[PDB]
């Protein structure tokens, strides 16, 4: 058996078909020593995060909401003009919702899948097909704005502006 | 059968259903309050108020009530007996999620026993209705007071 | 600048440093004639002591208040070349060491005599090992992966307490 | 017969649909879904007849509540932005319901869905059969059609600056 | 055990204590300790081998 990304090594033993992001892609073997559910959790919810902060990095060079319009729209800028008691109630949010992860990893761990954390209420995910669809799209842009975040974040660091910001004025590269 | 975004999944059912029949009630008091507020004025608030309106009163009221007036101190005693009154019925609202006797809703409170006197099978439906359109009429009145000075009575009276 | 230093190109003290160490070579130099090689090899450390101080000058490090050049490791990027990228030039070449001795150590371990192997080197299979190490972060972590890095707790040989 | 006699015909272009005249020399349907590939043929062809369309006659038209460009792509500039998002969103509310909420290519055919088919007849002209099959190959023509002219129409009228009627009255080649 | 075998020596107060010896004999009389087992590393004493009884002894 050999790896289909990597079409000379052989096959990861711990990962499989069955994972929706499967591609056989472990040269560095993490399944061989970590637990391979432990590792799709993290994968899932490290790509849930970075979903949310690309386009967070992107959003406010359109349109900010009224009591931030004066922030700036480089985000790392915007970071620190935020005040303590609001990155507090995003602290305090976050923690709400890391409560029911807190629950599922560390206690009821063996029991669904990973990134299940209980949260459809459009009810999408009923048809096979789109269930199918859909587990394996949201691996897919979580690890595309994983690699878009880590960009965005590391060119704002250059270039002090936003993404589109630096995009329109040309700021390709270090001035 | 109204629910199309899914948000009893999102929550216990008991603790949404308590919370809404809380909003509606609160709902009714404030809608059915800001009519008869325009109707009708109790004794002696006209010097306290002046013509203020539903949202100027609380404003209006606190602000009188911020130097140190006896005669202004409305707000903190509503504020104390519903804040008294949510401390000891309290433990109802965590009896129900745990499965006790008591449904959401019912503090037994029928002294005129209107309900308890016919079978109470309709009752429940027309409270539910009723505060339903409570906080949206609630909702309604709040923000066109805040584009037009005008009340309920005034607002209905005319068209701008 | 960072921590109340003064960059060494703008330091006066720095300037001092140069002056003072230029005077006590010329002071050495007005004692010889000048074909001489005693006279050829102090203008050769005076032009050495100026390119010194000039380099340190137009390098960015921060002299303090003594005039001498100090440097700053608390993480920052515009002084990284003093502490944290020799650091990882270090880290490579440690690495590289440690992890040439440690294959040669489990090739001798397969000997005919393992203690043989150590104290008379068997030097083509030694620099075998001396040519993998420069991709040892890939192999150790992988060897670490792997299962073949670590030994369990009850393989090792412990004190009865 | 063969559109490309030198090539060989492509093995999934069998006769069944219509304009079927055997030109894939690229190589998709080999690759791609065919069911995918002539939903997005038919998709384009009609967007593209009502954009051409579009274009022939805002060049004389223009609604009293809007303004009027310049040119009939400069249309697009002097209508406001919520009128243009709100165009978006409901061509996007159709998507969703013509396709029943499977837009992708994983899902939009597991419910055995007909290629280009919407159930969209009120006048009845599918009616007769042998008249419908005529009507396919005249419909994936005539979108063809409307996808080089379109093309051409919008090109020449952002390069002109004239219209496309008030531009071959009044032919100017480029110096 | 057998002789030949790798065991892994679990008396705690060995010099190898959870290390790999080989058997060498059993012996069937009534021993205390009826199971030789020389080593690769020497003691602090200089000697490679000693006698274990069968539940000091694991096969590995
Ligand atoms: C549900 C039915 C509905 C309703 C009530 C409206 C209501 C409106 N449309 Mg219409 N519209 C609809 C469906 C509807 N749209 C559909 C289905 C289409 C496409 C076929 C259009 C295409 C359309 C165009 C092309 C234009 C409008 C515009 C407008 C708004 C003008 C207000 C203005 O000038 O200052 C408001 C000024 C603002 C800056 C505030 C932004 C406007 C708010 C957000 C509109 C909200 C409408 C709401 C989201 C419903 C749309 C749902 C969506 C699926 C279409 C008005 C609120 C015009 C417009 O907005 O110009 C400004 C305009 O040019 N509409
Ligand atoms: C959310 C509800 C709400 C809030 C915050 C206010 C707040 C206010 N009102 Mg409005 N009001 C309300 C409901 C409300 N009212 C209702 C329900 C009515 C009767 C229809 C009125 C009638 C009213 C008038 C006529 C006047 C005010 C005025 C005022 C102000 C001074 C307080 C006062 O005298 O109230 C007086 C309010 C009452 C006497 C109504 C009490 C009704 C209770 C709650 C019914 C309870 C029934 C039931 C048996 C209890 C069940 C208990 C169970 C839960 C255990 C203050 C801003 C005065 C003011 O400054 O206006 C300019 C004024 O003149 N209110
Ligand atoms: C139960 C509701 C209620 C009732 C029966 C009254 C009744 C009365 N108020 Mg009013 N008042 C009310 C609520 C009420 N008030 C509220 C909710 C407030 C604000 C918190 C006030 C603030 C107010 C002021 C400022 C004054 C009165 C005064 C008076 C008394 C004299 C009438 C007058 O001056 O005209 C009258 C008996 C006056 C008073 O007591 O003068 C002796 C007076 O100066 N009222
Ligand atoms: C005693 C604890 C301590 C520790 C562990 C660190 C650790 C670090 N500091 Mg330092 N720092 C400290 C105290 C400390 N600092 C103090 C007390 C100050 C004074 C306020 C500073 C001021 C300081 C500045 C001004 C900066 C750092 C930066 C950094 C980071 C650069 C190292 C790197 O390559 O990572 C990052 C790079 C990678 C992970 C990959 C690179 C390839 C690193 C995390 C730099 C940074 O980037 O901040 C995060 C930076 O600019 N530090
Ligand atoms: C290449 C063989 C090798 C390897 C991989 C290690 C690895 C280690 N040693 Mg050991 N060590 C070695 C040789 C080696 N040592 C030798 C030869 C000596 C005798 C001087 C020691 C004496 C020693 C002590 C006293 C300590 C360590 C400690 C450590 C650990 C932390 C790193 C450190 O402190 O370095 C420290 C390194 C030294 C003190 C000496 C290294 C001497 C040279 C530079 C390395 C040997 C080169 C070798 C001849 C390679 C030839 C390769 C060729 C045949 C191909 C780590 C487990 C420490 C520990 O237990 O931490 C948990 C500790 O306290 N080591
Ligand atoms: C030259 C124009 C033209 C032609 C011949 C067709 C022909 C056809 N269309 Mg298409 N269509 C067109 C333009 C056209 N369409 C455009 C511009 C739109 C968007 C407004 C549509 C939207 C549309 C839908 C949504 C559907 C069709 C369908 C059909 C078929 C049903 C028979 C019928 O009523 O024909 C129409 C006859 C005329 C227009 C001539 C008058 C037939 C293959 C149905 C089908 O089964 O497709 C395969 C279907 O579901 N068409
Ligand atoms: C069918 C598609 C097509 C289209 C849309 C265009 C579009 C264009 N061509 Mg291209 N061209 C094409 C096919 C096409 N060409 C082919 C197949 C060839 C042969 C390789 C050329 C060779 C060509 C050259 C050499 C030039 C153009 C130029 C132009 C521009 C003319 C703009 C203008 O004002 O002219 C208005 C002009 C007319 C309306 C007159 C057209 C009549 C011509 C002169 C007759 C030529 C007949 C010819 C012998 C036919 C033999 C065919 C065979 C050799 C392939 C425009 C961008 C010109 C350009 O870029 O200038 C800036 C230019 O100099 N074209
Ligand atoms: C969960 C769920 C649903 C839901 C939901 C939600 C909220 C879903 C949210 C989904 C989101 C926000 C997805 C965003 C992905 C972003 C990506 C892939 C961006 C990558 C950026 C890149 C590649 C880049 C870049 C860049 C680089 C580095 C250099 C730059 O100079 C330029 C450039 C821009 C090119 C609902 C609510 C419907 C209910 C349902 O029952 C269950
Ligand atoms: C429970 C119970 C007891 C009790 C009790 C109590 C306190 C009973 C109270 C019941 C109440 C207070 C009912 C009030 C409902 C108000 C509604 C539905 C308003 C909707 C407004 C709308 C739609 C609007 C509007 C519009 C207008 C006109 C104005 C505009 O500017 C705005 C707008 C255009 C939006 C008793 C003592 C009987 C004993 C019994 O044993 C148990
Ligand atoms: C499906 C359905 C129905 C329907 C329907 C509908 C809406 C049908 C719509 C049909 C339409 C709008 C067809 C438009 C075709 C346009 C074409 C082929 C392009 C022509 C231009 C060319 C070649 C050119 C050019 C040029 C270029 C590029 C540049 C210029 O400088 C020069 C020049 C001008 C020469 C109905 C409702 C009837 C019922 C039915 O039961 C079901
Ligand atoms: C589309 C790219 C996809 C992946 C790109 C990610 C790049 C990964 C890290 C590479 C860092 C980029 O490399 C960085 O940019 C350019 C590349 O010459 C250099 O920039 C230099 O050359 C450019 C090109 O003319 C000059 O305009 C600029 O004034 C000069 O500073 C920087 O000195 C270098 O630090």
């Amino acid at each position: 058996e050999m790896s289909e990304a990597i079409p000379f090594m052989p096959k990861p033993a711990n990962i499989d078909s069955s994972m929706p992001g499967y591609a056989g892609f472990d040269p560095l073997g993490f399944t061989d020593y970590y637990s391979a559910k432990w590792m799709q959790e993290a994968e899932i919810k490290h790509g849930r995060v970075c979903m949310l902060a690309a386009l967070g990095m992107v959003f406010p060079e359109f349109a900010k909401f009224p009591q931030f319009a004066s922030f700036s729209t480089n985000p790392l800028e915007a970071f620190y003009q935020v005040s303590p008691a609001g990155w507090g109630q995003i602290f305090l949010f976050i923690g709400v919702l890391e409560t029911f992860s807190y629950e599922k990893s560390f206690y009821n761990f063996e029991g669904g899948a990973p990134g299940a954390l209980g949260f459809d209420p459009l009810r999408m995910s009923s048809n096979p097909a789109s269930a199918k669809q859909y587990a394996a799209a949201e691996v897919r842009n979580g690890r595309l704005a994983m690699i878009g975040f880590s960009g965005m974040l590391h060119h704002a660091i250059v270039s002090k502006q936003g993404p589109i910001t630096q995009i329109v004025e040309q700021n390709f590269y270090p001035k | 059968g109204f629910d199309p975004l899914g948000l009893s999944t999102l929550c216990n059912v008991e603790w949404l259903r308590e919370a809404e029949i809380k909003h509606c009630r609160v709902a009714m008091l404030a809608a059915a309050g800001s009519i008869a507020q325009d109707l009708y004025q109790f004794p002696g608030v006209e010097k306290i108020v002046g013509s203020a309106k539903m949202t100027g009163v609380h404003d209006k009221i606190l602000a009188a009530a911020s130097t140190g007036d006896y005669k202004a101190q409305a707000m903190s005693q509503i504020l104390f007996w519903t804040s008294f009154l949510e401390i000891v019925t309290l433990p109802a609202v965590f009896e129900t999620m745990n499965g006790g006797p008591r449904k959401p809703g019912v503090f037994f409170f029928d002294p005129l026993g209107l309900g308890k006197g016919d079978k109470m099978g309709e009752m429940e439906l027309k409270e539910i209705k009723n505060g339903r359109l409570a906080m949206i009429g609630v909702g309604g009145m709040v923000h066109h007071y805040l584009l037009t000075g005008k009340g309920p009575i005034q607002f209905l009276s005319g068209i701008p | 600048d960072v921590a109340g230093l003064t960059p060494c190109g703008e330091s006066k003290e720095f300037a001092r440093r140069l002056d003072g160490s230029v005077k006590k070579l010329q002071t050495r130099l007005s004692k010889y004639e000048a074909g001489t090689p005693p006279a050829l090899a102090l203008q050769k450390q005076i032009d050495k002591t100026k390119n010194r101080f000039d380099r340190y000058g137009k390098a960015g490090l921060l002299c303090g208040t003594d005039g001498l050049p100090h440097l700053i490791t608390d993480g920052r990027w515009t002084h990284s070349g003093e502490f944290v990228i020799p650091g990882l030039l270090f880290l490579y070449v440690a690495g590289w060491i440690g992890w040439v001795g440690r294959s040669y150590v489990l090739f001798a371990r397969t000997a005919d005599k393992p203690t043989e192997k150590e104290i008379i080197i068997d030097v083509p299979v030694a620099l075998s090992f001396v040519s993998t190490g420069f991709i040892w972060p890939f192999s150790a972590f992988k060897e670490f992966t792997s299962g073949n890095l670590i030994v369990p707790a009850d393989e090792i040989t412990v004190s009865p307490r | 017969d063969n559109a490309m006699p030198f090539l060989e015909r492509p093995p999934k272009l069998d006769g069944s649909l219509a304009g079927d005249v055997g030109f894939d020399p690229v190589g998709f349907s080999n690759y791609f879904d065919l069911r995918w590939l002539r939903e997005s043929e038919l998709k384009h062809g009609r967007v593209c007849m009502l954009g051409v369309t579009g274009l022939l006659v805002q060049e004389a038209v223009c609604l009293p509540q809007f303004s009027n460009g310049k040119t009939p792509v400069d249309d697009f500039f002097v209508v406001p932005a919520a009128g243009l998002w709100q165009v978006f969103f409901a061509i996007g509310a159709v998507e969703f319901f013509s396709h029943g909420f499977k837009l992708t290519p994983g899902d939009m055919f597991s419910e055995g869905r007909e290629a280009g088919d919407f159930g969209f007849d009120p006048l009845g002209c599918g009616k007769n059969p042998d008249a419908l099959a005529r009507r396919r190959l005249v419909e994936v023509k005539n979108g063809r059609l409307a996808m080089i002219a379109f093309g051409g129409l919008l090109h020449q009228q952002l390069l002109t600056g004239q219209g496309t009627f008030e531009q071959l009255a009044n032919f100017k080649a480029i110096a | 055990v057998k002789r030949g075998s790798k065991v892994r020596i679990l008396r705690k107060e060995s010099y190898w204590y959870q290390d790999i010896g080989t058997v060498a004999t059993i012996d069937t009389s009534g021993i205390r300790y009826p199971v030789v087992v020389r080593f690769e590393k020497v003691s602090y004493s200089g000697v490679n081998t000693n006698n274990f009884s069968l539940d000091e002894v694991v096969e590995v």
